[PDB]
C-alpha cells in the first residue's frame, strides 16, 4: 500500500496557477490567478487534504458576454466546445485510470441555465463520509425557507424501496 | 402573449431612456451599459442612473410565459430609492418559478421643462378621475361608495389608501352631487421637504369641500408606511386662507391636489357610523 495523491489539474483557460509539479503530496496548496479585464468567482486557494479532494469550490474566470455562463473545467477533466449562446452543446471526459460521475452533454436551456451536473470523475480509493451524505440527502429531499417540503394542492409522493438479497452479504434476514 | 406591469402613463411624445431583455434563471446577470442588477430565488432587482439632463415618466415590464393569477390585487414592481420625477430609482420585481424572460423599457422628457399635469387630471374632470374609473353615487345621501376592484388597505378602523400602477390615493371627506371643479395644483420634486405645506384660497364662491390627493412615493418593504395628513387647524368660514400641511415617513417625489367647490358646505359632514372615536 502506497501514499495518496491528489489528481493533477489538466486545463486551464485564461488563467494561470502556482506552483505546478508531477504530482501533488497531501496538504499541498494552489492559488489561481486570471488575466486582465476578466473575473474569478469560486476559492483563489485551494488544498487537498487526506480524503483525496481538493477543499472548497471550482475557480472559474468569466468575461461576460454570453446568453449562458461558462460552465467552468472541473480539476481533472477536459472539455470541448466553446459556444455559449442558445441551444449549443459541452462535452466532458477525463483522463486516464479515472471514471466519471455526472452528466456527458450539457445544453443550454432556454432559461439560460444548463441541462445536468458538473461531472467530477472519482477514482476507487475515495469513499464518502456520514456527515455529506446526509447533509447531500437532506439537501436534494426537501426545501429550504427551516426546511419543509412543498406539495401542490391535492399532491401525494409515493416511495417505493427496493432492496436485493443476492449473495452479496447474507447476514441473517435482511438484518440491519 | 404574456403578463404586463406599469408605472406611471404613457404620451406619444417621449424618447427612451433605455430598453433591454433579461433572462432570469442566469447567475449573475449579463452587465448590460455598465449597470447593476440582483437575482436570487425569489428577488430580482436593479440599479438605474442617468446621465443625461432629465424626468422620467413611465416604466413597463413584460413577462412570459403567461400564468394563472391576475396582477391588480398585489404589488409586484416597485422602486425603491427615488421614483418618478427623480432621475433614478432602484426596480424590484419578485418572480414566481415558471417564469423566465423579460423585457424592460424606460421613458422620459426633458429635465427643464417637465411636468405631468396635462395627462392625470383628464378631459372631463367632474366625472371621471385620474384613474379612469368614473363616479357613481347613493341616490338617497348623495354620497360616493367606495371602488371596491382596486387593491386597498387600512391602517386603522375608518381608513382607505387605495393603490394602482404605481399611484395612490386618499379621499378627505364625502362628496356630494352638486360640486364644481375649480382647478389643480402640482408639486414638483424641488419643493418635498420631511415636511411641508400648501395654502388655497377660500373666499367666497371658492370654498373647498372636497379635496383628494395623489403621490407617488417609496417603500423600503412591501408593506409600506402611509404619510399623515391632516387638516391644520379648521377651515371654516372666517379664516379665507386655508393651509394643508403634510407629514411624511419617507420622501415623495411628486403630489397632485384636485380642489372641490361647493358654496353650500357649512364645513361638516360625516357619516352616521363614522363619529364616534
Ligand atoms: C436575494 O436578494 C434580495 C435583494 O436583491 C434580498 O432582499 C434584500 O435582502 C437584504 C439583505 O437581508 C435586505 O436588507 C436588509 O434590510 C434591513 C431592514 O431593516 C436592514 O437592516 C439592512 O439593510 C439589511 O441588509 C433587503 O431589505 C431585502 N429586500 C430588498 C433589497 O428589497 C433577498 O433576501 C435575497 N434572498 C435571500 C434568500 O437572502
Ligand atoms: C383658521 O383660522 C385660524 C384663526 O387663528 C388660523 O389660526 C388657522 O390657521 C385657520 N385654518 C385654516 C385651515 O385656514
Amino acid at each position: 500500500c502506497r501514499a495518496i495523491h491528489c489528481p493533477r489539474p489538466h486545463d486551464f483557460e485564461n488563467g494561470e496557477y502556482w506552483p505546478r509539479s508531477p504530482y501533488y503530496n497531501v496538504s499541498d496548496e494552489i492559488s489561481f490567478h486570471c488575466y486582465d479585464g476578466y473575473t474569478l468567482r469560486g476559492s483563489a486557494n485551494r488544498t487537498c487534504q487526506v480524503n483525496g479532494r481538493w477543499s472548497g469550490q471550482t475557480a472559474i474566470c468569466d468575461n461576460g458576454a454570453g446568453y449562458c455562463s461558462n460552465p467552468g473545467i472541473p480539476i481533472g477533466t477536459r472539455k470541448v466546445g466553446s459556444q455559449y449562446r442558445l441551444e449549443d452543446s459541452v462535452t466532458y471526459h477525463c483522463s486516464r485510470g479515472l471514471t466519471l460521475r455526472g452528466s456527458q452533454r450539457r445544453t443550454c436551456q432556454e432559461g439560460g441555465s444548463w441541462s445536468g451536473t458538473e461531472p467530477s470523475c472519482q477514482d476507487s480509493f475515495m469513499y464518502d463520509t456520514p456527515q455529506e451524505v446526509a447533509e447531500a440527502f437532506l439537501s436534494s429531499l426537501t426545501e429550504t425557507i427551516k426546511r419543509k417540503i412543498v406539495l401542490d394542492p391535492s399532491g401525494s409522493m409515493n416511495i417505493y424501496l427496493v432492496l436485493d438479497g443476492s449473495d452479496s452479504i447474507g447476514a441473517s434476514n435482511f438484518t440491519g | 402573449d404574456g403578463d404586463e406591469y406599469f408605472i406611471g402613463k404613457y404620451k406619444e411624445k417621449d424618447e427612451t431612456l433605455f430598453f433591454a431583455s433579461y433572462g432570469l434563471k442566469r447567475d449573475p446577470c449579463q452587465i448590460v451599459l455598465g449597470y447593476k442588477c440582483s437575482n436570487n430565488q425569489t428577488h430580482f432587482v436593479l440599479n438605474f442612473k442617468t446621465n443625461k439632463k432629465s424626468c422620467i415618466s413611465a416604466i413597463k415590464l413584460t413577462s412570459y410565459p403567461k400564468i394563472n393569477q391576475n396582477s391588480d390585487l398585489t404589488r409586484n414592481l416597485y422602486c425603491q430609492t427615488g421614483g418618478i420625477g427623480t432621475d433614478n430609482c432602484k426596480l424590484v420585481f419578485k418572480k414566481r418559478k415558471r417564469q423566465i424572460a423579460a423585457n424592460i423599457e424606460i421613458y422620459g422628457i426633458p429635465a427643464k421643462k417637465c411636468s405631468f399635469k396635462d395627462r392625470y387630471i383628464g378631459a372631463d374632470p367632474l366625472h371621471v378621475d385620474s384613474y379612469g374609473l368614473s363616479y357613481q353615487f347613493d341616490q338617497e345621501h348623495g354620497w360616493n361608495l367606495e371602488r371596491n376592484n382596486i387593491f386597498k388597505d387600512t391602517r386603522f378602523s375608518t381608513e382607505v389608501f387605495y393603490h394602482k400602477n404605481g399611484l395612490f390615493n386618499t379621499q378627505i371627506t364625502y362628496l356630494a352631487e352638486e360640486d364644481s371643479f375649480s382647478e389643480a395644483r402640482e408639486i414638483t420634486a424641488k419643493d418635498i421637504k420631511k415636511k411641508f405645506s400648501i395654502i388655497l384660497p377660500n373666499e367666497e364662491y371658492k370654498r373647498i369641500s372636497f379635496l383628494d390627493v395623489y403621490w407617488f412615493q417609496e417603500t423600503m418593504r412591501k408593506k409600506p408606511k402611509y404619510p399623515y395628513i391632516h387638516y391644520n387647524g379648521e377651515c371654516s368660514n372666517e379664516n379665507k386662507t386655508c393651509e394643508l400641511v403634510f407629514d411624511t415617513d419617507e420622501l415623495m417625489t411628486y403630489a397632485l391636489v384636485k380642489v372641490f367647490t361647493n358654496p353650500e358646505s357649512d364645513g361638516s359632514r360625516l357619516k352616521e357610523e363614522d363619529l364616534g372615536r
